[PDB]
C-alpha cells in the first residue's frame, strides 16, 4: 500500500466484483531501476449480403 | 493424385458439365470484397483526452 | 410497448445522450404517424399535469 | 398511416403504425448510414419471349420465333441492396401488437 | 415510400459479391478482480480485517 | 515526483511490415480506436509509449 | 486470446500420463523425465504428428512452479435479487408505473464507455400482489431482452417463489403468465449470459450490468422503489473456452504462426483441447543463464492442462510424477 | 463522468464522481493558489539498452 495508509485495506474492495486502473509508475530519484509497459488492441468487421 | 510436398493442402480437382458459383467458390475463385469508405466508429461519448 | 410512456422516453434518451453525444448534441427528431403525434401530446399532457 | 399496406388497426384510433416512434439518425455520422446499394453495368435486362407478333416493340415478323402460339411476353429482373452500417444509431419503439 | 426511400442516397458496387466493412471501436479498459490473498497466500472473506 | 517507463522489444521487429488481414488500429488519448495505414510495428510502440 | 509472455510460453496437453517413453502411443499422452541427479527436467509429449520434448527445465533455475484446480478459472455469473423496498412501499401502489433500467458497460467494444441500456416496466393496479409485480416485470425484462432485435443475449431473467427460495424460475420471451401459476414470488433475479465463442477470434468475454432504478411518487416525494441485492453467484462458465484459446495461442511459439492468412496455402494445425471439458493448469516458471558474462536471464513458461473431473485426479497423478522424479514438492491440489 | 476510472456507481444513475461538488479558486488570490512545477532546462531522459 502506498499513500501513507497504515490501517490497511478493508476486505471488502478486495472482492470479486472489483475494478482497477493504472494511475503511473513512482521512482526513486537514487539508482532508479525500469518499470512500466504498453498495450495494445485490435478491430472487427461487418458484413451484408444483396 | 498424391502429395509432393509435406505440407502440401491443395489437390486437384476436376468436373465435367454445367458450373455453378459452388464450383467456383470450391476452387478459390470467389471472395467476398472489402467496402473500404465503408466504416464504422463505435459511437460513444469518450471521457478520454478530459 | 403496450402502453407508451415519456418517463421511459425521457429516460433512454438522456442515458443515450450521456454515453454518446455531447450537450450541444441531443436534439432528437421522431418520425411518425399523426396518431402517435397526439400520444405524445396526450402523455406530455399527462406529464406537466404532475 | 397509409391504409393500404398498415391493415392492422389500433383501439384507440387509426392504423397502429402511426403509433410508431423512431428516431432514424442517432448523432451526424458523417457517412451515409443507410443507403440503396446498386450494382454498376449489370442492373436490370429485359427480353420478349414471343412469336410472330410483339405489341410490345410492334414487331409484325418474326425471324427467330420463340413459339408458334400467337402470344408476345416481357421478362424483367433486378438486383437490389440495402445496408444499414450499425442499427445501434437507430433508436425505435413500436406497439406490441405489430409484433408476432 | 418512394419518398422515404428517396430520401436515403444510394453508393455503387461491382457485383453481387458479399461486402463487408471495418468496425473499431474504444480502447480504454478497466480490469476486474478475481481475489485478494493475505501475504501468506490464504484468500481474504469479506468478513476479515484488513 | 519521479516517473518511469520502460519496454522491451526484439531485434527482428526491425524494418518489419504487417500482412494488414484486418486494419492496424492506434488508442487514442480520448479512448477511442482509429485506424492507420502503417505497417511497421515499431510505428505502434513508438505511439503507445508516448 | 492474445495474452501477456514474461518472454514466452508453451503448453502441452496431459490427457494421458504414461511411465515410460515407450508408452507413448496416442496423442496426449505424456511423461515426466529427469535424471536421478534431479539436475533437469523436462515432459515428452506425443503429438499428433509424432513426439516431441519440452525444452529442459534446471530444476535450480525454477522460480514458482504451482497448480490451478480449474475453480479459480471458472468466471463466476453475478446475479442480482430485485425486491420492492419496503421501506418505499412494501407492494405496488396503484397509479405509479415501475420502470427498471438494465445498464450495460461494455456492450460491443471493449471500454466501459461503450454501454446499453435495456428496460423493464409494469404499471401497477389495485390489489396488485408482490408477486404478480414481480411476474409483470418479470415478463417484460425478458420480452424486450430475449427478442429477435438483439444481437445477444445481453441478460437471463429468473424469478423466485418463498416456497422453494432456491429454485430459479426461468423467465423467456416465450413464457406467459399462463405458465406462472404461483402467488409466492419474492423477487426477481438477473444473471449476466455468457457470449459467442470462437476459437481464436472472439475470446471469452462478458456484458457486466447493474439493474438502475427510476423514481415514484410515493406520497409526495420522489422515491426508488427497488433493492438491487448482489447474492452469491450459483452459474460458472467452465474453463473449456478459456483452455482452448490459450493452447491455440501457445501453440504459435512452436508451430505455425500464421493460422489462416494463407486460406488454401495454409499449415493445419491439429489441437488436443476440447472446449466443454474441464482443465486444471500446472504452470512452471524458470529462466536460463550464460557462463561467465552472459548472466541475463532469460525467464521461460512451460504449462500443462488436464481434465478436470470433481477429485482433480488427473493433475494429482501428474503432479506426483513430477514431484518424484524432480524432487520438487508441487502441491496437490 | 468518465466511466473507465470511476468504478462506484450512484443508486441514481452514473458514476459517483459525478456527484461531486467542487468549487476552486475561492475569493481571488493575487497567484495561482494551483500550478503545475516544472524544472528549467528538460527532466526527460531517454536510453535504450539493446
Ligand atoms: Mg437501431
Amino acid at each position: 500500500l502506498m499513500g501513507g495508509n497504515t490501517q490497511g485495506v478493508p476486505a471488502e474492495r478486495l472482492q470479486q466484483g472489483e475494478r482497477f486502473s493504472i494511475e503511473f509508475a513512482p521512482v526513486e530519484k537514487e539508482l532508479s531501476r525500469k518499470v512500466g509497459d504498453v498495450r495494445f488492441t485490435s478491430p472487427v468487421s461487418m458484413r451484408n449480403e444483396w | 493424385a498424391g502429395k509432393l510436398g509435406k505440407f502440401q493442402m491443395l489437390g486437384f480437382q476436376h468436373w465435367k458439365g454445367l458450373t455453378s458459383d459452388n464450383h467456383l467458390g470450391a476452387i478459390f475463385q470467389q471472395a467476398p470484397q472489402k467496402a473500404t469508405n465503408l466504416m464504422v466508429q463505435l459511437l460513444a461519448f469518450y471521457r478520454g483526452k478530459s | 410497448y403496450n402502453t407508451f410512456s415519456l418517463k421511459l422516453l425521457e429516460d433512454a434518451l438522456y442515458e443515450l445522450s450521456a454515453s454518446k453525444l455531447a450537450m450541444d448534441d441531443r436534439l432528437f427528431v421522431i418520425k411518425t404517424g399523426e396518431r402517435g403525434a397526439i400520444q405524445f401530446h396526450k402523455e406530455v399532457l399527462k406529464t406537466v399535469s404532475g | 398511416d397509409d391504409p393500404v399496406r398498415n391493415k392492422i388497426l389500433h383501439p384507440m384510433g387509426g392504423v397502429a403504425f402511426s403509433y410508431r416512434y423512431d428516431i432514424w439518425y442517432i448523432g451526424t455520422m458523417d457517412q451515409p448510414n443507410i443507403f440503396k446499394c446498386k450494382i454498376k453495368g449489370d442492373n436490370e435486362y429485359r427480353g420478349y419471349q414471343w412469336g410472330i407478333r410483339n405489341p410490345f416493340t410492334g414487331q409484325k415478323g418474326n425471324p427467330y420465333m420463340s413459339f408458334d402460339e400467337d402470344s408476345a411476353v416481357i421478362h424483367r429482373m433486378a438486383t437490389l441492396g440495402v445496408c444499414v452500417l450499425d442499427p445501434t444509431r437507430t433508436m425505435s419503439l413500436i406497439p406490441a401488437i405489430l409484433q408476432g | 415510400l418512394d419518398t422515404f426511400l428517396n430520401s436515403f442516397p444510394t453508393r455503387e458496387f461491382e457485383d453481387d459479391n458479399e461486402y463487408y466493412w471495418d468496425v473499431i471501436g474504444s480502447s480504454r479498459r478497466n480490469i476486474p478482480l478475481v481475489e485478494a490473498r493475505d501475504e501468506n497466500g490464504v484468500v481474504v472473506a469479506a468478513n476479515a480485517a484488513n | 515526483t519521479t516517473i518511469r517507463i520502460q519496454h522491451k522489444v526484439a531485434g527482428n521487429k526491425l524494418n518489419k511490415k504487417l500482412a494488414m488481414g484486418i486494419p492496424m488500429v492506434r488508442n487514442l488519448e480520448s479512448g477511442k480506436q482509429v485506424k492507420d495505414t502503417a505497417n511497421m510495428w515499431m510505428h505502434y510502440v513508438d505511439w503507445e509509449v508516448e | 486470446m492474445v495474452i501477456s509472455i514474461n518472454q514466452v510460453r508453451q503448453l502441452y496437453v496431459a490427457k494421458a500420463l504414461k511411465a515410460n517413453t515407450a508408452a507413448l502411443t496416442t496423442a496426449g499422452d505424456i511423461v515426466p523425465k529427469a535424471d536421478t541427479a534431479k539436475t533437469t527436467l523436462y515432459f515428452q509429449s506425443m503429438s499428433p504428428a509424432g513426439i516431441v520434448a519440452s525444452d529442459k527445465i534446471n530444476l535450480k533455475h525454477v522460480l514458482y512452479a504451482k497448480a490451478t484446480p480449474s475453480e479459480a478459472l471458472a468466471h463466476k455469473l453475478v446475479r442480482y435479487s430485485v425486491t420492492l423496498d419496503a421501506d418505499v412501499s412494501a407492494t405496488p401502489v396503484a397509479g405509479q408505473n415501475y420502470i427498471l433500467r438494465l445498464a450495460f458497460r461494455q456492450y460491443i467494444g471493449l471500454s466501459e464507455e461503450d454501454q446499453y441500456f435495456k428496460y423493464g416496466e409494469v404499471i401497477a393496479r389495485s390489489g396488485m400482489t408482490a408477486s404478480d409485480f414481480y411476474k409483470k416485470m418479470a415478463i417484460s425484462l425478458a420480452k424486450n431482452l430475449e427478442n429477435k432485435t438483439e444481437s445477444t443475449p445481453l441478460v437471463n431473467i429468473y424469478l423466485i417463489s418463498a416456497a422453494a427460495a432456491s429454485t430459479d424460475v426461468p423467465v423467456t420471451s416465450a413464457t406467459k403468465e399462463s405458465d406462472l401459476t404461483a402467488t409466492d414470488y419474492n423477487q426477481i433475479i438477473i444473471e449476466e449470459t455468457e457470449q459467442p465463442w470462437v476459437l481464436g477470434m472472439m475470446p471469452q468475454a462478458f456484458i457486466p450490468f447493474t439493474p438502475q432504478f427510476l423514481t415514484i411518487t410515493v406520497d409526495g416525494e420522489d422515491r426508488l422503489w427497488g433493492v438491487a441485492t448482489v447474492v452469491t453467484p450459483t452459474k460458472t462458465v467452465p474453463d473449456g473456452h478459456l483452455i482452448a484459446d490459450l493452447e491455440y495461442f501457445c501453440m504459435g511459439a512452436r508451430g505455425d504462426i500464421y493460422r489462416g492468412m494463407g486460406y488454401p496455402n495454409i499449415i493445419k494445425t491439429t489441437y488436443l483441447v476440447d472446449p466443454g471439458a474441464v482443465y486444471d493448469v500446472l504452470d512452471i516458471h524458470y529462466f536460463y543463464t550464460g557462463s561467465n558474462e552472459s548472466v541475463q536471464k532469460s525467464e521461460k513458461t512451460i504449462t500443462l492442462v488436464a481434465v478436470d473431473d470433481g477429485s482433480h485426479t488427473a493433475m494429482n497423478a501428474l503432479i506426483g510424477a513430477i514431484n518424484t522424479a524432480s524432487g520438487l514438492t508441487i502441491a496437490t491440489l
